């Protein structure tokens, strides 16, 4: 398990959690509901905004440990935005699951985090045969 | 309890108030510096001329 | 049943202690602030 | 009249001296602070009986 | 048996993939890289806009299946950015797994996709108790 957070700023379209032990870490969720019109069909769209932040002092120089190394604290933010029609949520999920695996094979297992891009990386679409 | 939750936005309110106060102070001090340097330039040019 | 209020107060008084990690973080923040002030005021005799 | 001709040099020299005094004093009195808050928990054992 | 897709446009920064069978669906992963001097330590910032776009037709009228009555396609897009220093992929992958779990709790498992919110969501942070 891990440390759960409690919401500290709740709103109809704004909920923010933060760790009581480390208040720097946050997770924010914003939903924007809007009605969009397409051909002979009124559509109810929602945009899911998700921001995860972890404040962290990154590298320990080589391999020592000591008091007088309190290096600057930097930030690690991962923002995810999801948009789509409300009733297509059933298929909206699956491609989100596809989006998971799709970036997994590129960043989690690949070196995309370093800065490198792999043209021959295996990429798949939501639909299946 | 709903009020107790709703009271927290006053923190953001005073935060923005401090934003405006600090920006106003910075603008006024910049105005003072500009006025002083303009006066110095005017004095220099007039005395030289 | 429960503890005495004075007993709880004494236990809490013994338990309280500064947080080393938070002290280090605010310490580094102050150090960065003073470094910024130093590099900012490095130009005063240039004005003089 | 000759002595009142003083303003020429005393007024602006003094004005610029006060200007430099202010522009050094404002930066010199910065009084920097740094603070943080946490909500760490305190645990006190409760007898099970 | 998800349909594999090949790159279409490559660039010094981004590459786009698209399904040959259906050119509408695509996936692109850009990457902006940066060097910063903060604490007499060099941090290589990497941020990659990962967007997967699908254009699915709007739902066909309930309880009726003609054969082909075409709806205007609606946009289903997911945008993901991962901003962080290059010296922490060892730990940047950590909270991202939590970030997966966090959104899954309230969106994939929850009903945030329907526009709803719930502060009582079982949220979990990266740090382990």
């Amino acid at each position: 398990a891990n440390k759960p957070m409690q919401p500290i700023t709740s709103t109809a379209n704004k909920i923010v959690w933060s760790d009581p032990t480390r208040l720097s870490t946050t997770f924010s969720a914003s939903l924007l509901r809007q009605r969009v019109k397409v051909g002979i069909a009124e559509l109810n769209n929602v945009s899911g905004q998700y921001v995860s932040v972890y404040k962290r002092p990154a590298p320990k120089p080589e391999g020592c440990a000591d008091a007088c190394v309190i290096m600057p604290n930097e930030n690690q933010s991962i923002r995810t935005v999801i948009s789509g029609s409300a009733e297509n949520l059933a298929t909206l999920k699956a491609e989100w699951e596809t989006h998971k695996r799709n970036v997994d094979t590129l960043f989690a297992s690949g070196n995309a985090g370093l800065g490198f891009l792999d043209p021959t990386a295996a990429i798949v679409s939501s639909d299946t045969t | 309890s709903s009020f107790l939750d709703a009271l927290g936005y006053l923190g953001s309110l005073i935060k923005d108030f401090k934003r405006r106060r600090f920006f106003l102070n910075k603008a006024h001090q910049r105005i003072r510096n500009k006025l002083g340097v303009s006066f110095a330039e005017r004095r220099s040019q007039i005395v030289s001329k | 049943t429960f503890y005495s209020p004075k007993e709880i107060f004494n236990r809490l008084k013994d338990s309280l202690v500064p947080d080393t990690g938070l002290v280090t973080q605010v310490w580094a923040d102050n150090n960065t602030k003073r470094m910024d002030f130093l590099t900012a005021m490095a130009e005063i005799p240039q004005t003089l | 009249s000759l002595w009142l001709s003083f303003r020429y040099e005393i007024m602006p020299l003094y004005y610029q001296s006060q200007d430099v005094l202010d522009v050094i004093a404002n930066s010199t009195s910065e009084f920097m602070t740094s603070r943080d808050f946490v909500a760490k928990a305190i645990n006190i054992g409760i007898p099970l009986e």
